[PDB]
């Protein structure tokens, strides 16, 4: 209702109720042409004053002031109703998700370099939310709010219990969150995944990074780690979805080994746009690797939404996440993040 | 020229269905209702056969909020007494909270859901909380509910009851009916029902898990649904299960004396043992291997809905 309100006050007309498709994601979104024949993407974050909307705007204010020479791009904010939580953007034409690109074999080394340049640029400061991001949610490692249990599958609850009962993992996560108080922080997405990227022109155009609801001043290791962890997850689960546990690990290990160039590509793109990232931050690769480890638990728990049982591929993947989180220094070297 | 004659020691329904099933010598090819299934080893056919058997013999062939409301509104009780060791108490001006190690997870429960003792005890001390009986997300595809009465200490044996259901509308009424019946008989149960409208019809659109003594609850659910069988349910049922009415079947959770090879769902368990025995024949009659296979999985070959 307020969508057309806003779309009209913006010179855009109203959206054809048909031809207006809807993408995925928790928030409501509408895409397609308006009656003035202009293509829009509309997102709605319903309020009670949403911090997510403010953070999404904190970004579109920066992105509006970026030269065309920038590896970092946003599609373009046409307007916004802060009061009712509506945001209008230029629709990217024939946009394919980075998650579809990944599964189809088309998220190659060149596109991983693009992504790294974009993320390197982002990381090179008022207006920004400075609150700690709740990822990982540390109090959930002690105890899940009962409300949250009633929105989780049996497999999600079982994953959380595995985490909760693993004292070494819980403690590694605490140390990782404490370093965030004592390191060079930087503008950061804080919710990065293949499906937070889109490529224009059916995967032949420019690369966009979207969903800035978590945009903060935070540990840049969050974004590097998240992207490494997307590949770790893909290599040891998404590609493999009654074998033995040893057979599942060996298969997954080989798959990982073969997907490592993707992470090295990203890291080279990152260092191209931010060569002095380690100047005062020598722990960045190690921390990135820890976040990659956690990212695997994060994706496992999310994919387990639609499961009653935690299958043995899930469990083997989880085992690799624990090796990376508890051994971040070695994982940085093997993932290619120690490169100079 | 008779199925029981050529397949002895086997429940008739089963011996009949083994006529639609062939496994070639070598164990790399098999036919299941004139659908062929192909593999590159025995071991790989074991898996593809189990799936083909499971689909033809046991099964055949979103979370709409409206339905969920309709399904949620059909529940008698609202709460179930759940035990667990207390960890910690959290004083808050917003409202106090108990950190409790439940058996499935450690959780943060408002302290106003305590029931025994009524005064939060020391950490480690067992406590009994009052938690929602409706869990709509716990079983993907399914709205799910637990009995108002605490299940037995070890849970022990479990009686499943499958109710075919043509559609949402069918399910709503069968749901309300079955739960109505089950609380009146005071059954020690859990239960669930498809919450996705475009996923019906299904032999297991409703499942009910019954502990300790199932007769009262079974007798009770039978009578409540007699009226509807055929029209609101569908006729046909799993070949592994004991029919009680059109669309209404039942059976026991799998008890299995072999380690590693155990802890499956009832359908997949049987289909697995069945596919195993068929496979073991082809590596050279047939019904003797099938029957032996069933007995190693702790299945009664005469009464496959039951265990040894
Ligand atoms: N301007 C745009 N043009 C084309 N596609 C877009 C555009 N903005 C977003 N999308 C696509 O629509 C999807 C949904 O948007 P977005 O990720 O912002 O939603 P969300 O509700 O915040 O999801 P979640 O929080 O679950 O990630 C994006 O992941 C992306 O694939
Ligand atoms: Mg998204």
């Amino acid at each position: 209702p307020a969508v057309n309100a806003l779309l009209l006050r913006l010179g855009l007309g109203r959206l054809d109720a048909a031809a207006t498709t809807a993408f995925g994601g928790r928030n409501d979104n509408w895409a397609g042409p308006t009656t003035t024949g202009e293509q829009v993407f509309v997102k709605t974050v319903t309020p009670l004053g949403c911090p997510e909307l403010d953070r999404s705007l904190s970004f579109e204010d920066l992105a509006a002031r970026l030269t065309p020479a920038s590896p970092l791009r946003s599609p373009g904010l046409l307007g916004a109703d802060p009061a009712a939580g509506v945001m209008v953007h230029r629709l990217v034409p024939g946009a394919r998700s980075g998650a579809e690109l990944a599964l189809d074999g088309d998220f190659d080394d060149d596109l991983c370099r693009s992504a790294g340049r974009a993320v390197g640029t982002l990381h090179g400061v008022d207006g920004l939310d400075t609150g700690e991001a709740p990822l990982p949610p540390l109090s959930w490692l002690k105890a899940l709010p009962w409300s949250a249990v009633q929105e989780r599958s049996m497999a999600q609850i079982a994953a959380w219990q595995l985490v909760q009962d693993d004292t070494e993992v819980v403690d590694a996560l605490h140390r990782l969150r404490d370093l965030e108080r004592t390191v060079p922080l930087a503008p950061a997405h804080c919710d990065l995944r293949f499906d937070q990227f889109i490529r224009a022109d059916e995967g032949a155009g420019e690369l966009y990074l979207v969903d800035w609801e978590e945009f903060r001043l935070a540990d840049p290791a969050r974004d590097v780690g998240a992207f490494a962890g997307e590949w770790l997850f893909h290599a040891t689960y998404s590609v493999f979805a009654g074998l033995t546990h040893e057979e599942i690990v060996a298969r997954g290990s080989a798959s990982l080994r073969r997907h490592l160039p993707r992470i090295a590509a990203f890291w080279q793109g990152y260092l191209e746009c931010r060569p002095q990232a380690l100047a005062l931050d020598a722990g960045l690769p190690e921390r990135a690797a820890a976040y990659a480890g956690w990212h695997m638990y994060d994706r496992l728990i999310a994919t387990a939404e639609s499961h009653a049982t935690l299958n043995p591929v899930a469990r083997a993947a989880a085992g690799i996440g624990r090796t990376v989180l508890l051994g971040p220094s070695a994982a940085a070297r093997t993932l290619g993040l120690s490169a100079e | 020229a008779s199925p029981v004659a050529r397949h002895r020691g086997l429940a008739p329904r089963l011996a009949e269905a083994l006529d639609a099933v062939s496994v070639a010598p070598g164990a790399r090819r098999a036919s299941v209702a004139g659908r062929t299934v192909t593999a590159d080893s025995p071991r790989d056919l074991r898996g593809r056969l189990t799936n083909a058997l499971y689909e033809e013999l046991h099964a055949g062939r979103l979370r709409d909020p409206a339905l969920e409301a309709r399904l949620a509104a059909a529940v008698p009780h609202r709460t179930t007494p759940t035990r667990g060791r207390l960890v910690e108490v959290l004083r808050r001006p917003d409202g106090d909270q108990l950190v409790v190690r439940l058996p499935e997870v450690t959780a943060r429960v408002p302290a106003d859901r305590l029931l025994s003792p009524s005064v939060p005890p020391a950490p480690g001390e067992t406590v009994e909380l009052a938690l929602e009986a409706a869990r709509p997300a716990l079983s993907p595809g399914f709205f799910y509910v637990m009995g108002s009465r605490p299940l037995p200490r070890p849970a022990g044996a479990v009686r499943r009851i499958f109710l075919h259901a043509r559609d949402a509308d069918a399910a709503v009424v069968l749901w309300g009916a079955a739960l109505g019946a089950l609380e009146e008989a005071a059954a020690l149960y859990h239960a669930k029902v498809l919450s996705d409208p475009q996923d019906f019809p299904r032999r297991d659109a409703v499942v009910l898990y019954l502990h300790g003594d199932h007769r009262p609850g079974e007798r009770a659910v039978t009578e409540a649904v007699s009226r509807y069988a055929g029209t609101l349910t569908g006729p046909d049922t799993s070949v592994f299960t004991e029919e009680l009415a059109p669309g209404v079947a039942a059976a026991w959770d799998p008890q299995d004396p072999r380690p590693g090879q155990s802890g499956m769902s009832f359908g997949q368990h049987r289909a697995f043992a069945l596919a195993s025995g068929l496979i073991d024949c082809a590596l050279a009659g047939r019904a003797e291997h099938v029957v032996r296979a069933l007995r190693e999985a702790g299945i009664d070959p005469l009464h496959p809905q039951n265990n040894l």
